Order: structure tokens, then sequence, then C-alpha cells
């Protein structure tokens, strides 16, 4: 529902959204900057990765 | 030397598709190397200096 | 009792985002698990401040809340409360009641915050050791050849160690070594009563061995084998146990175990300590022809671990026993973790009788739930004695 | 591009015998690298080269 | 390392002795049919 | 003077479990 929420990169701004999946994108090396936020388990491009999660604002 | 620029990246993508079937989603690691998969890792474990 | 009969009635789940537990964690000032905030009012008896309301839940800072396993646990082990409380208020004088898990969460009445890093594990606990298993007659065999010179030679070192941290005044042990001929490590020779001062000194002349020389596995597993038929001092004529740490090679030396052990009366327990390109074929066949197991400690991390799951092979008889293993146990006069002066604690332990009306499964029942425990402080013997 | 290739094949003998003594000369330094420093990499360092 | 074996070896230098002694008797025939000069040789 | 109680080699025991048969 409202795990934190995004389509851009630079201004980290919710969005509508549902499922039971929202993840955490970031780069590997930079581990300790969160660049993207939203639901489901998208598939990085590079260096991001993708951490999953299973409730309601698990992704922090 | 645009033929061979061309003839090269060929090669490359060629080898590049190769590659994927080899190690997709292969080369993943934890920081703790006794936890094999993304749900054993994690968490906190402890380091010696 | 209570703990057996609630943990049958368990049905085991793989969700809790839906469902979350309600727990207080003593390691606290998180999605699938709530957790609670006590009054902590200060109380007698106790040097801290306690809740009578609750069981505190100890969770050790390497094994990971949330997870599958500890969920289900701390589910299964929220009627032990109610259990708690008739205990107290039927005596009041009662100290710690806690219940030590094989997870590793340790669940303790009534709730206190816990006391640099925290190392604490309850399944390391002389009182957890002592009533997960029988006195045993350990004989540890250490490869010193050449090839475990460098980093496995040190967690070899550090293995051998932190496994005579598993031993109380009940076990005997002995350290030896092999390479191309089998000798002792220190001055003993044979068996001793490993108390304190004797386990200091295998500590030391363990950690002054040098690699160098030709693996011969037949001679070291002979002088092995003809330490624990010595029979003529004081020994504990109980489990007896073969603990092999090496790195890997190709000799079965299966001429060695048909001759000495052909009713297999010792186990052997076997461990590759390093990271190498040696084969483990052979190390891990004289763990299952023997009734033991096989343990892989890879790096320094695992060694704390590895060196304590040998309890669970050395319950399973105990297990199979029935109510005739029920028996209370007394610990040695020790330092409570939560300071509370010299206490003794004692010890029953739980068992997995998951579908014992049919008797069908038998799986993992020949496991142990944990080991039950209350405290006793000496004050409160030396107020019988005026 | 067809004439490169068709030069390859005509010329593989002497490519394979000159693709066969770089292979001779590495297997021979990988011997001598083997005895001379065959398990000696073996420090007290806590990683493994 | 540090003077660590196995079978495979114990073998292996068997193997170099009858190594040893077949390049020794053909040098010998060279060196008692011609009598060295040959870079090779 | 040591314990009287003593538990091992059980016939029942399984002891199939051992740490290579997995793996
Ligand atoms: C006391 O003993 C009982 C049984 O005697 C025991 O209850 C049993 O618990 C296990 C879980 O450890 C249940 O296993 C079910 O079936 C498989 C086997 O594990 C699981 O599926 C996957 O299993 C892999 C293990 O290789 C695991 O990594 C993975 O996460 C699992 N899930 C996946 C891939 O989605 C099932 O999830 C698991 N649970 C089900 C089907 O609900 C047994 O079914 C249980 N047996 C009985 C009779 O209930 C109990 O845990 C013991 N007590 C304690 C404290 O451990
Ligand atoms: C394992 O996890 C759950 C965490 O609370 C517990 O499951 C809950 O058990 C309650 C007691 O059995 C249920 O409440 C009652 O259940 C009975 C079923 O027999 C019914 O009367 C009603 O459903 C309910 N009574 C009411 C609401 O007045 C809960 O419904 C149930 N929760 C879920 C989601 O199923 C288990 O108790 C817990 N295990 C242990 C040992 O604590
Ligand atoms: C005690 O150890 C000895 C030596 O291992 C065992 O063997 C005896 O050794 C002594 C001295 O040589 C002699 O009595 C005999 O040669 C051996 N046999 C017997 C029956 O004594 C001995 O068996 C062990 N046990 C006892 C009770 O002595
Ligand atoms: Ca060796």
């Amino acid at each position: 529902r409202i795990c934190y929420i995004h389509k851009a990169s630079l201004p980290r701004a919710t969005k509508t959204c549902v499922e039971n999946t929202c993840y955490k994108m970031f780069i590997r090396t930079q581990r300790e900057y969160i660049s993207e936020r939203g639901c489901g388990c998208p598939t990085a491009m590079w260096p991001y990765q993708t951490e999953c999660c299973k409730g309601d604002r698990c992704n922090k | 030397i645009g033929n061979i620029v061309i003839v090269t990246t060929l090669l490359q993508f060629m080898f590049a598709c190769i590659g994927v079937q080899l190690f997709k989603g292969k080369l993943y690691t934890c920081s703790d190397s006794s936890k094999q998969t993304e749900a054993e890792c994690k968490g906190n474990y402890i380091t010696y200096k | 009792l209570e703990a057996e009969k609630v943990q049958a009635a368990h049905q085991w789940r793989e969700d809790f985002a839906s469902n979350e537990v309600v727990y207080y964690n003593a390691k606290d000032d998180e999605p699938g698990s709530q957790r609670i905030k006590p009054v902590f009012i200060e109380d007698a008896n106790f040097g801290r401040q306690i809740s009578y309301q609750h069981a505190a839940v100890h969770i050790p800072t390497d094994i990971y809340e949330g997870s599958t396993i500890v969920l289900n646990e701390l589910n299964w082990t929220s009627a032990l409360d109610e259990v708690f409380k008739k205990n107290r208020e039927e005596d009041p004088s009662l100290l710690w009641q806690v219940f030590g898990s094989a997870t590793g969460l340790a669940r303790y009445y009534p709730a206190s915050p816990w006391v640099k890093i925290d190392l604490y594990d309850v399944r390391r606990r002389p009182w957890y050791i002592q009533g997960a298993a029988s006195p045993k007659d350990m004989l540890i065999l250490v490869d010193v050849s050449g090839s475990v010179s460098g980093l496995t030679l040190k967690l070899i070192r550090t293995s051998v160690s932190e496994m005579l941290e598993t031993l109380s005044d009940d076990d005997f042990v002995n350290v030896a070594s092999f390479n191309s001929n089998a000798q002792d490590v220190s001055c003993f020779q044979h068996l001793v009563q490993a108390n304190v001062r004797n386990k200091k000194v295998l500590k030391d002349a363990v950690n002054n061995i040098t690699a160098k020389g030709i693996t011969d596995y037949k001679k070291g597993f002979s002088f092995a084998f003809e330490q624990l038929l010595n029979y003529n001092v004081s020994r504990a004529n109980c489990n007896k146990i073969i603990m092999l740490f090496t790195d890997g090679g190709e000799e079965r030396a299966q001429e060695i175990f048909n001759k000495y052990n052909k009713d297999k009366k010792v186990r052997v327990f076997t461990f590759s300590v390093g990271q190498h390109n040696y084969d483990r074929g052979p190390i891990q066949w004289m763990a299952c022809e023997n009734k033991g197991y096989y343990y892989e400690i890879p790096s320094i991390g695992a060694i704390r671990i590895n060196t304590q799951e040998y309890l669970d092979v050395l319950g399973r008889p105990m297990v199979l026993a029935g109510d005739k293993a029920k028996q209370v146990q007394w610990t040695n006069v020790y330092l409570d973790a939560l300071e509370l002066g010299l206490v003794i604690t004692g010890t029953l332990p739980v068992f997995n009788i998951t579908g014992q009306f049919e008797n069908k499964t038998n799986l993992k029942n020949q496991l142990i739930l944990g080991v039950m425990g209350v405290d006793v402080s000496l004050e409160d013997i030396k107020r019988l004695t005026p | 591009l067809s004439n490169l290739v068709a030069s390859l094949l005509n010329s593989v003998r002497s490519i394979a015998s000159l693709l066969l003594l770089l292979f001779l000369f590495i297997i021979i330094f990988s011997l001598l690298g083997m005895q001379l420093f065959g398990g000696k990499f073996n420090f007290d360092e806590m990683q493994t080269r | 390392p540090e003077d660590d074996s196995n079978a495979t070896n114990s073998n292996l230098e068997r193997v170099e002795y009858l190594f040893l002694i077949i390049f020794t008797v053909e040098a010998f025939l060279k060196v008692i049919a011609y009598g060295l000069r040959n870079g090779w040789n | 003077k040591g314990p009287d109680v003593c538990f091992d080699n059980n016939v029942l025991e399984d002891y199939t479990d051992c740490g290579g048969v997995s793996g």
C-alpha cells in the first residue's frame, strides 16, 4: 500500500502502489544510501541492487 | 576501421550472451560466509579484527 | 510438562506479517514481531529492576530474530509465562526461571533488561550442557601435518580451545596430535578430569603446536582408540567420543575402525577446518559409519556454532530413554550472568513429542527442544543453616 | 571481411604452431612457479591468496 | 606445505626414477655413438 | 564419585543423519 514509493531518483516522493512486496534500490558499492524505494521486486540494471520485503513500511 | 569495430562489437555481444547463460544470478554473496541465501543473510554477525 | 504438551499442539507457520508475535526483547532500549514496554519496578532478592507481568527473551547477537525458526519458537513459548507466574505465586522466593531453547534464544522470568559486546549464548552455559547430554570421555585428535600450516592451523587451535569450554568437571578429556607419529600435546598421557586447572594446561599446550610432517590417520586413530580403552585410571564410564580436527585427505582407515570398534561403542566426530581443495569424502565417511557427525568450520566465525552442536547427537539416547531421563540435576556453584551472586541451577530437558499418539514420524523427535532451569542462590541455602 | 577469414583458414597451421609455442612457454613457467612457490603462499594473514 | 605428501606423490617419485633411467640410457647411446656440440643435445 | 546414570548406544537410535550424507 504505502511502502515508500517513487518513480524518479532525486526527490524520493511517494506514488500510488499496491501488492505485499516492497523493496529498496541502492548501489552495491554505496550501500548506505537508498537510491529508490517502491513496491514489488523489480530488477535493477547497474550497479543497483534490490532488497524486497513483506510488510508495510518494511523498507527503511 | 568501422568494419573491425563492428565485428569486435558483435563478438563481444555474443560472449556477453554466453556469460549471461553461464553466470546469471550466481555472483551473489553475503558478508557472513556462513549464510548462502538472501533470507539467511539478515541481521548482525560477529567479526574479528 | 507444559512445554512438551504445548509444542505438540503448535502448528508450524511460514508467515508472521499478518500475525505479529508479542514479546519483550531483553537487549533493547520492527514488522513481524511486536515489542512490549514493561513497568520495571524495583524489587528485593534480585538486585535490579524487574517486571512480574511477563517473561523476557534473550536472542544472541549472531542469531537473527524474525526468522521462521525464531518466530515459531517465540509463539509456542508464550504459554510458559502463565506457568512462570503460577510457580512464583506458589513460591514467592523463586529466583530466575529460564527456558534455554535449542534455537538459541533464552526465555526467563521475571522480565529484566539484559546486562561492550554481548557474547552470551544459552546453549553454551554449563547448566544447559549438563542437561543436554550425559557425561562424556572426549579425546581430541588434532592434525598437525604440514598441509594445515598457516590460517587453518590457528583455526584448529581456536576450535580446540573453544571445544574445551563445553566440558564440565564430570567429563574427562585429553588432546593428542599426529603427523606420521601420534603423541600427546601435554604432560598428561591419559584422560584427566578436565577441571579448570587441567583444561588450562591443555589450552596452553594446544597453542604451542607446529604444523610439519606427513599425515597418517591410522597411527593417529590407533593412539586415540588405545587411550579410550585404558580403564586403569579415573574415568566417566560413559559417552566415548573422538573429535578429529583436520583438513582433508584420501585415507579412510577402515581397518582401524573394523578392529578397535567393531560393535561401534565409540562415536567419531569429524571437523574440516579452513578453506582448501582437499577431499572431504573420507572425512565424512568416518562420521557416518561410526555413530557421529561431520562438521565444517571454514572461517573463524563458524567456530562457536560448530563446536557445540555435537551435544545434539549425544542427546539421542537420552530422548529415547523416556521419563527415565527426566531427572533433576544441580550444577556447580557459579556466578549468574544477570548479576545475582553465587547460584546453583536445576535442570530438566524438554523432548519433542509431536505425533506421539501414532508414533510414526521419529524424524526430528530424537532431539531435545531445550533445557529447563531454575536458579537457587547460596544466600537461600545459608539461611537454612543458622 | 571474408578475405580475412579465408586467409585465417589458410594460415591456421602456422597459427596453431604459434599458439602452441606460447602454450609450451606458459606450461614451463607454470611448472617452475609451482616448484618455487608451491605451498609457500601460506602465511598467518586472515585472507587467503 | 612443510614437507607434507600423499600417495600420488609417493608413486610419482618412482615414476621419475624410471624416467631418469630412460633418459640416461639414451644419452649414453648417443654419447658413445658420436663421441655434445648442438645446443639441444 | 561420578554420576550413576549413563545414556548411550541405544539400538533404536537412527544415527542415519550425519553431516555428509546431505552434502
Ligand atoms: C518438533 O518436531 C516436529 C516434527 O517432528 C517439527 O515440525 C516440523 O517442522 C518442519 C519445519 O522445520 C516442517 O517442515 C515443513 O516441510 C518443509 C520441510 O522443511 C518446509 O518447506 C521448506 O523446507 C526447507 C528445508 O529444506 C526450508 O528451508 C524452507 O524454508 C521451507 N519452505 C519453503 C521452501 O517454502 C515447510 O515449510 C515446512 N512447514 C510446513 C509444510 O508447514 C514439518 O512439516 C514439521 N512437522 C510436523 C509434523 O509438523 C518441529 O519443528 C519440532 N520442534 C522444533 C522446536 O523444531
Ligand atoms: C501462535 O500464534 C497465534 C498468535 O496469537 C495464536 O493463534 C491465536 O490463538 C488464539 C487462541 O487459540 C485464537 O483466539 C481464539 O481462537 C479460537 C480457536 O479455537 C476461537 O475461539 C477464536 O478464533 C478466538 N477467540 C476469540 C477471538 O475470542 C486466535 O484466533 C489465533 N489467531 C490466529 C491468527 O489464528 C496461537 O495461540 C499461538 N500459539 C501459542 C501457543 O500461543
Ligand atoms: C594397566 O596398564 C597396563 C599397561 O598398559 C596393562 O597391561 C599390564 O601391564 C603390566 C606391566 O607390563 C602387567 O601387569 C601386564 O604385562 C599387563 N597385563 C595385566 C593383566 O596386568 C594392564 O592390564 C592395565 N590394567 C591393570 C589393572 O593393570
Ligand atoms: Ca596433511
